[PDB]
């Protein structure tokens, strides 16, 4: 069918929907289902027992948030189908899944059952004309508009670094760590309890995320900011109450670059970037240092690029040019990439028809993936 | 050398005593008792102008020492943490009040969950420590306690008072001094905590699960499906004021069902151990399942533990933890010393610790020089050993 | 009175000369705990070694001091020898002379530092380094024939004729047991069962040793494995959790015969033996075909000999008879050779004394190699 493809970014945090014709994702809402906290047996209460996006925002205090996706993996498929049904609703986009094809953004190095089951849903639950899963790192390069470049995509669920040269992705140099934006929010909630502010409810977890997104700076020298007395910047809640964040503001995200401090067995965000480049051939290493691209939402932290550049410079070889070319629209880069890829005439060959899936089987999705 | 001191810390506020195991456990509930104040005042508040606190610890400390225990404080110093999560005040303040008011000649500070295993001879996990608020579950490994699998709930029992004030008010006859049946509210706008407590102290108990659930069915009388059994017999509580508070036998039964409701909320009184085992290394779950330790005054609530375990075991069959963990038993390790007592003892134990104690201790000097005491949560813990 | 101490990257086999089997066999690993600023309990060792590090996997970070048969951390290596001599063997290094083992074509720095430590740190009366491949011939009592001593670090093929080595015919490959473990972790994660941490890596290695076997026909075995679920076996983890390895069971050991899977860009272990024989003299090739020995613990995979026989026979001439020598005790074949050589009265002259070291220097080891 000639009808314009619908790009959907499968973000653990916020799902970004829209058509390949669109310059930006129009529809961006949190990737969770909101149910009432109290188990409602009686009538005259909140009906439907499903609140998605602005409906969840309206009844935020009343509902209980449960994310169906953890570290880019779907735990509850029934909830994810309802979310994808909300993508093809009257509220958002308002179009037939039978008419328009879809472009998905699956995380790298996921289990094969997760990929096969995800495809099954869009062919069995939804009667999609055509489906194509694409790599998040590759799409970012289409968005930026360069073939060569290292893509450090730090998301909410997963952080992964893929080195690609002249449109060739080295599968052996790819590194994936589960310590992402979601974990920093969990660690900040722990630090805020150490400041004396409890966030017991699942609804209060969103306010910890809101605090992080509003006020969270990465210090160049952590010892000087630790020694220096803080201003104790107050944050205002919807109710009107104030919270004094203080030193917890900057000493929380430190675990991204130093996860050994809390006691998490990982390399670190600056380490995974350097190692991923070191795996590549000696000829390309210099070109990869000179061409680094930041992607994902967990790069929007204040003074992120300044700290990262310093940490990479010390590990990287001496007298080498290190250029970290960050776009202004890092958060929305992945979807824009998908829109560009879908817009290309080459995509026409890339996607697999519903009829081909019915005849061939499940294996079809694996062979066409790359 | 003279050993040692033990500090109030929560349900624990009543735990004043000194080492070794023979000490009195002097009951201080702890308040001031300041004359111009409404009394008492609980001086034990976070988020308090520290000054207010300053003057309070000064006075308490002075008091406890002053009178309460023979102390001759310059020779024995111990602070137990029953908190890991204490914010830096007031610890800063506690030290601060030492330190100069109270010249303190090195102090070791230590957590309850470590002082917990001291008694069973176990160096391994799980420790659940429940008492005044906020309940903590913390697997302790041999050796490192592992925070990463860190869990916490109310209550423990502070909220039982709303549940009880409320319910007392939702029952309602007081037989007043004028032989009139009157509303509780309004003869009284409130029920002082000491009443509430007393009532609780002796009246609340935890039911067996098959019927703990019929109690739940009272709430939920669904379409008449109620199978909440007859309650026990009613009680005339004598109430002070020469009032009588009649109590239904049915409240004893309900209050305790807070601990255990399952909303759209997880039934967490009951997990904790389950949400952490899924977090813990597989290579150690083998010890953690099976080897469980429960300390804290609130587990003196009878029948608590019955259910508790049934519940947990119950829950082990919810697929969600089941498929996740596979199964096995749980066995309780328990001291003979009482639940409240284990922190206290593991404070006594610590006098044994004297060869070590002054070493793993934070120096007075240092503190005089920086005054910095390390926190696990600080980017500068100095290496104290530089001194 | 003398000691045999094999310095394997995986396992340390130590004992007295003349003994049948090694007295002390433990993993060559150092486990340091991920300790935070929070107070720890009593009976806490700063650095655990061997069985203790294997028992406390949960908290301890396990770091192998030997990488590809090269000692990266010498300070930790000394702690392995210290535990071996004083604790495991219960013997002073001053009393008995120590026989050591080296891989062929190793960095010269290893022998230089090795001899310095034993004579200076441990103050041993004498020390002699031997080639692992040469020792394995003493275990089999064969002067002629090639050996494929495949370890955890590296694999090497050294052809020796009538007790005379052909140095030009020696071939070294970095592909070894440790790389196979990392490959197995990746493909198990694709199946669903995720293993990331250092402790989990060791658990996957224990799983590998039990299930994994070599297929005679790779394509036919995978085709049959795809069809029927008879090869699929279950494994019980330390936790109650049980796993089904499936087709990946026999897929791991294939990398030895086809390194392209791991991405080594090298010839297979069967091709290395053939290539070495081709570099050898034309006359002695017949005897090398007749005496192809398999040594080390990396050749303990069920049916490796059957696959080797087929592949070598295909490469070798049709008229030539190819005989593979695979004794039941291959694992301890290198150490047994050391025990036999150390026991031999002729070897008594070959020892380098402390006096000889002091007079000559550390360069004496390079002169008395071969
Ligand atoms: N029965 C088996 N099945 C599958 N793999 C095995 C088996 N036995 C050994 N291995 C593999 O071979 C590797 C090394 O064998 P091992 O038994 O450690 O001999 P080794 O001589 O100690 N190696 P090294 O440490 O270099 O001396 C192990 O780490 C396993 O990966
Ligand atoms: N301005 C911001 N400052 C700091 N952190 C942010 C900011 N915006 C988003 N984040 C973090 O990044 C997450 C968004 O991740 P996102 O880029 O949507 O992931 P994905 O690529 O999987 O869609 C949020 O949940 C939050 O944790």
């Amino acid at each position: 069918i000639a009808n314009q493809p619908v790009v959907i970014d499968n973000g653990s945090g916020v799902i970004k929907a829209g058509f390949a014709g669109d310059q930006i994702p129009k529809y961006c809402f949190p990737n969770y289902v909101g149910r009432p906290k109290h188990v409602r047996v009686m009538a005259g209460a909140l009906e439907g027992d499903i609140f998605i996006g602005p409906k969840a925002e309206e009844h935020r205090g009343l509902l209980s948030i449960r994310y169906p996706m953890e570290h880019g993996i779907v735990k509850d498929w029934n909830d994810m189908e309802r979310i994808w049904q909300y993508v093809y609703s009257k509220d958002q986009l308002q179009t037939f899944s039978e008419e328009h094809p879809v472009l998905l953004t699956e995380a790298p190095l996921n289990p094969r059952k997760n990929r096969e089951r995800a495809a099954e849903v869009f062919f069995e639950t939804f009667n999609v004309p055509a489906l194509f899963i694409s790599m998040q790192a590759v799409l970012s390069l289409y968005a930026t508009g360069r073939t060569t470049g290292v893509v450090l995509d730090s998301g909410d669920g997963v952080t992964h670094a893929v080195p690609i040269y002249e449109g060739f992705a080295m599968p052996h140099s790819i590194m994936r760590i589960d310590i992402a934006g979601r974990d920093v929010s969990r660690f900040l909630r722990l630090y805020l309890r150490k400041e004396g502010y409890d966030f017991h409810s699942s609804s209060e977890f969103e306010i910890v995320k809101a605090i992080k997104e509003r006020a969270c700076y990465l210090s160049i020298n952590p010892q000087k900011d630790e020694t220096l007395e803080t201003e104790k910047a107050q944050y205002y809640l919807p109710d009107g109450s104030t919270i004094e964040i203080g030193p917890s503001r900057f000493r929380a995200p430190e675990l991204l670059f130093r996860p050994d401090l809390i006691g998490e067995e990982s390399e670190g965000i600056h380490e995974v970037l350097v190692f991923a480049i070191q795996k590549s051939d000696m000829d390309l290493r210099r070109t990869l240092f000179s061409n680094i691209v930041l992607s994902g939402g967990s790069t929007l932290f204040k003074g992120f690029g300044d700290r990262l550049l310093s940490e990479v410079k010390k590990l990287a070889p001496k007298d080498v040019k290190i250029r970290i070319s960050a776009p202004q629209e890092r958060l929305y880069s992945t979807w824009i990439g998908g829109s560009i890829l879908a817009s290309l005439d080459t995509f026409k060959k890339m996607w697999v028809s519903k009829k081909e899936y019915e005849e061939d089987g499940a294996r079809s999705i694996h062979r066409k993936t790359f | 050398e003279k050993t040692a001191v033990v500090i109030d810390l929560g349900e624990a506020f009543t735990k004043c005593g000194f080492a070794g195991e023979t000490g009195p456990r002097c009951i201080i509930p702890s308040v001031i008792k300041r004359a111009g104040m409404p009394k008492p005042v609980r001086v034990v508040q976070y988020n308090i102008n520290t000054e207010e606190l300053y003057s309070y610890l000064k006075e308490f400390i002075h008091i406890l020492y002053f009178r309460h225990l023979l102390v001759n404080p310059r020779d024995r110093r111990v602070v137990i943490i029953e908190s890991v999560l204490c914010p830096s005040h007031f610890r800063e303040t506690l030290t601060r009040v030492l330190f100069k008011y109270f010249e303190v000649p090195s102090v070791l500070l230590a957590p309850s969950h470590l002082m917990a295993l001291l008694t069973l001879g176990i160096n391994s996990a799980m420790v659940l420590d429940c008492g005044y608020r906020e309940s903590l579950v913390l697997p302790i490994y041999e050796g490192i306690p592992v925070l990463n699998c860190w869990g916490a709930l109310p209550l423990g029992g502070k909220a039982l008072h709303k549940e009880l004030e409320t319910q007392l008010l939702e029952q309602c006859t007081v037989d007043t001094s004028v032989a009139k049946e009157q509303s509780l509210p309004s003869v009284m706008g409130s029920v002082p905590e000491g009443v509430l407590e007393d009532i609780k102290a002796r009246t609340c108990f935890v039911s067996d699960l098959k019927r703990g659930l019929k109690i739940q069915a009272a709430k939920f009388n669904i379409d008449g499906n109620n199978e909440r059994p007859s309650p026990p017999p009613n009680v005339d509580y004598p109430l002070d004021g020469e009032k009588i508070l009649h109590i239904l036998g049915s409240i004893r039964d309900s209050v305790v069902e807070i601990l255990f409701e399952q909303d759209n909320e997880e039934q967490s009184v009951a997990t904790l151990i389950l949400d952490s085992l899924i977090q813990c290394p597989i290579d150690t779950r083998k010890q953690l399942a099976e080897n469980l330790v429960v300390i804290g005054g609130t587990s003196m609530l009878p029948g608590f533990l019955h259910r508790l375990l049934a519940e947990i075991r119950y829950l082990v069959e919810k697929p969600k933890y089941k498929k996740a963990l596979g199964t096995k038993t749980f066995r309780i390790h328990t001291p003979p010393a009482k639940a409240n007592c284990v922190a206290w003892l593991g404070g006594a134990i610590f006098g044994a610790l004297q060869d070590i104690l002054g070493s793993r201790s934070v120096s007075k000097e240092y503190y005089n020089q920086t005054g910095r005491i390390p926190d696990w949560c600080s980017l500068n813990n100095p290496p104290l050993e530089m001194m | 009175a003398a000691l045999v101490v094999d310095n394997g990257s995986g396992m340390c086999k130590a004992g007295f000369a003349g003994d049948d089997a090694p007295r002390a066999v433990f993993p060559s690993i150092v486990g340091r705990p991920r300790h935070q600023g929070v107070m720890v309990g009593m009976g806490q060792k700063d650095s655990y070694v061997g069985d203790e590090a294997q028992s406390k996997r949960g908290i301890l970070t396990l770091k192998y001091p030997i990488e590809h048969g090269i000692v990266t951390n010498w300070d930790d290596m000394e702690k392995i020898w210290h535990h071996t001599f004083y604790n495991e063997l219960r013997v002073a290094p001053e009393e008995h002379p120590v026989l050591l083992t080296e891989a062929p074509l190793n960095p010269k720095a290893n022998r230089e530092k090795m001899t310095q430590i034993m004579f200076e740190t441990f103050n041993t009366p004498a020390m002699y380094v031997a080639i692992q491949a040469v020792l394995s011939l003493y275990a089999s009592g064969r002067t002629t024939g090639i050996v494929m001593d495949s370890g955890d670090g590296v694999t090497h093929t050294v052809p020796i004729y009538e007790g005379y080595a052909l140095p030009h015919a020696i071939l070294r490959l970095d592909l070894a047991g440790r790389d196979l473990t990392d490959y197995l972790m990746k493909i198990l994660t694709e199946r669903g069962y995720s293993f990331t941490t250092t402790a989990e890596r060791e658990i996957v290695r224990d799983i590998k040793e039990k299930l994994c076997y070599v297929a005679l026909d790779f394509e036919q075995e995978m085709a049959t494995a795809a069809s029927s679920s008879s090869l699929e076996k279950s494994y019980e983890l330390p936790d109650g959790q049980v796993i089904t390895i499936g087709n990946e069971r026999f897929r791991c050991p294939e990398a030895l015969f086809q390194p392209s899977f791991l991405g080594m860009e090298s010839c297979g272990i069967h091709e290395t033996t053939f290539n070495s024989i081709m570099k050898c003299d034309v006359d002695i090739r017949k005897d090398l075909y007749a005496n192809t020995v398999l040594s080390g613990g990396t050749t303990m995979y069920p049916g490796i000999a059957d696959r080797m026989q087929k592949e070598i026979t295909a490469l070798a001439p049709s008229t030539m008879k190819i005989k593979i020598i695979a004794p039941p005790e291959r694992k301890y074949s290198v150490w047994i050779g050391g025990s036999i050589l150390a026991s031999l009265s002729t070897f008594q002259q070959m020892w380098i004394s402390k006096q000889e070291y002091d007079e000559s220097g550390p360069s004496i080891v390079h002169r008395k190699c071969f």
